[PDB]
């Protein structure tokens, strides 16, 4: 479990739009590790790794 | 994933 830590506004590519404080489920990351796959209660797909953080 | 790589956090 997850929690966005800065909005980030999706630039298509299969990225996601995330609001800072909002919960995410990752399944997974790219090659390098800068990418991460994400659930929200907005859809699926790719978000920044550093723009979020395990919580509880 | 996006071939480029993401934006710098703020």
């Amino acid at each position: 479990l997850f929690v966005a830590l800065y909005d980030f506004v999706a630039s298509g590519d299969n990225t996601l739009s995330i609001t800072k404080g909002e919960k995410l489920r990752v399944l997974g990351y790219n090659h390098n590790g800068e990418w991460c796959e994400a659930q929200t209660k907005n859809g699926q797909g790719w978000v920044p790794s550093n723009y979020i953080t395990p919580v509880n | 994933a996006p071939t480029y790589s993401p934006p710098l956090p703020p």
